[PDB]
């Protein structure tokens, strides 16, 4: 209750969206090549999600967001094709640190529009040049959800 | 926090712009994006889909030096890399030379710290101000061989 | 920041819905006779609501809930009226007291389904019995505010 | 927290029921409520439109005594409540009787208050008892009226 709460914003600073975050894997995700029919459509209202991520042509590489907003007149059949959509919006993208102290990421969801960021950690094992290796996502209620158990 | 985006370095009348790719679509906003900037000559280090002129057609003076994903620069490379410098900046000072690759954060920048490094910037700092601005930077080997690297120290 | 979230918490057992509510005047809500046309759709879409009150035939006799997933798939044209749809899925409703502490609220709003109950005091003056004032909507999030404020 | 449903009350043998109105549709499912909770007598105590047989065909008997809004009731309809209840409690001990209005907590509650209290509750008792079920209970004239009531005391 009252204490657990006080507990969890005092831990906010101590703890990472790492901790927190959702795995690739279990996140609602589009591929950019999908077409809005009435069944995915169907799924997006579903989802209860208001904000949603667009891949091509594997979940990690996210190219786009789209808001729900956006399908406002489309019309299933026409079957419209979500990357026209999405290049309708510049809709921008938040990546965050897989580092980050949940205290900073509660500012930052707080001082702007979003309420996710997509998780990234560099990544040193390989030959290749460092990259960005995306985890999966942080939502603002992930850090509510922190607060208030 | 960020999107996927250039993020331009200074000192001293150098001035750069590691950059993400184009594909042939983004392709005109990629080219807005570079004159914005004030840039004058990209660096492809990387290999890219995207056919280059309409950058040319712009008058943005375009380079295809690729090298291996997560080696330092050939030796040639870097050698023109620092001899473009020096027309390209004599050229006209304070434009800019953009580098882009894949990444962002393997060997674009480290032509970038070379630049620095050469122009008398210790080491140390030239890696940390790079990070700064991209934070993964470099790898082992892309540092071991910026160390290891010995200025001129040549740059006009 | 840490400091003022913990007082948050701590004043929820005193600030009560009353406080935090968002008048009947502001809130999204829809008329039972409505019509799902691509405008109203697109209205409902462009809310960022996921539940939405349905009242007939004045915005005080709240009479369902309309969540977003029950537009799943409902095509335009048809012209589907709203009260068919609601019609479909009994979806309950929740009032609350205008006393009720908030700490109470996040606990009840925890412990179910919802994120949004309609507010009510009872109301003495007047001749008539007495009866229950829909004074409008409390959400979750009006909770959270309290505290990462 | 709740929704607008209603509200079974009980002692001794005595069991009554609260309800919110139905239209003619709501009407099979509200007389679905109404078998559940063992209901065989309703008291309309406001006017409704809904047209009752349906409920009266499911062999409910129903009961239109309508007084006006906000006053205490009227005195035969308290004198036919009374012994409207001596017959039906003794029809079959332990059913219930279901008292309906568009409010809920003005006039209907008052019958059930007076129930209890000419069953031997004390009238204070007897208003909390009711507004720990449904809060609001009754206005100032219901609860002047409540106290002013003097049992028989009559209610075998």
């Amino acid at each position: 209750g009252p204490l657990n709460m006080i507990q969890g914003v005092l831990e906010l600073r101590c703890r990472t969206v790492e901790d927190v975050l959702t795995p690739l894997e279990d996140c609602f995700m589009l591929d950019a090549s999908t077409v809005l029919d009435f069944g995915v459509l169907a799924s997006i209202m579903q989802s209860g999600h208001t904000r949603i991520p667009v891949y091509e042509e594997e979940r990690s590489n996210i190219v786009d967001m789209l808001y729900l907003k956006d399908l406002a007149f489309v019309d299933p059949e026409d079957c419209t094709p979500l990357s026209t959509i999405t290049r309708f919006y510049n809709h921008p993208l938040h990546f965050v640190f897989n580092d980050t102290k949940l205290d900073a990421v509660l500012e930052e969801f707080k001082r702007g529009k979003s309420h996710l960021a997509i998780v990234q950690k560099v990544n040193n094992e390989g030959e290749g040049d460092p990259f960005y290796e995306v985890l999966g996502l942080v939502t603002l209620e992930d850090v509510i959800e922190e607060i208030i158990r | 926090m960020n999107r996927p985006a250039p993020v331009e370095i200074s000192y001293e009348n150098m001035r750069f712009l590691i950059t993400h790719n184009p594909t042939n679509a983004t392709l005109n906003k990629f080219t807005e994006e570079l004159k914005k900037y004030g840039v004058t000559t990209l660096v492809r280090v990387c290999d890219a889909t995207y056919d280059k002129a309409p950058v040319e057609k712009e008058g943005i003076h375009v380079l295809d030096w690729p090298f291996d994903d997560g080696a330092p620069p050939p030796n040639q490379i870097v050698d023109d890399w620092l001899n473009l410098l020096k027309t390209k900046f004599r050229e006209e000072p304070g434009c800019c030379v953009a580098v882009h690759c894949v990444a962002g954060l393997g060997r674009a920048p480290v032509l970038v710290a070379l630049a620095l490094i050469e122009c008398g910037m210790k080491y140390e700092d030239a890696v940390q101000f790079i990070r700064q601005k991209r934070r993964g930077a470099f790898n082992s080997k892309q540092l071991l061989y910026l160390e290891k690297y010995r200025p001129k120290m040549r740059l006009r």
